């Protein structure tokens, strides 16, 4: 409709929310998820070695 | 379950290490018996012939 300077005022708010999410939100959560995954799978490895 | 596996493996390896030593000690005992009885017969038969 009205193409407006807001087209810029949004992009700023965009690139910020991407970076703080990247550096300070995602690794903290995925590290815990992968930790629980690996440390559940290690038990399966232990059972396999017990049988072996 | 893995701490049961370690116990069982160590116990059975100890059993087998006892068994091997027992078997080879009795093998040396048999060797001594054979050699000493051979030494005895080596004189029994010689005395027999030299009296004949």
């Amino acid at each position: 409709m009205n193409l407006n300077a807001t087209i810029l005022g949004q992009a700023i708010a965009f690139v910020l929310f991407v970076l703080f999410a990247m550096k300070y939100v995602w690794p903290p959560l995925m590290a815990a998820i992968e930790k629980r995954q690996k440390e559940i799978a290690d038990g399966l490895a232990s059972a396999e070695r017990a049988h072996k | 379950d893995l701490d049961l596996a370690k116990a069982s493996a160590t116990d059975q390896l100890k059993k087998a290490k006892a068994e091997a030593q027992v078997i080879i000690e009795q093998a040396n005992k048999r060797r001594s018996q054979i050699l000493d009885e051979a030494k005895a017969e080596a004189e029994q038969e010689r005395t027999k012939i030299v009296a004949q």
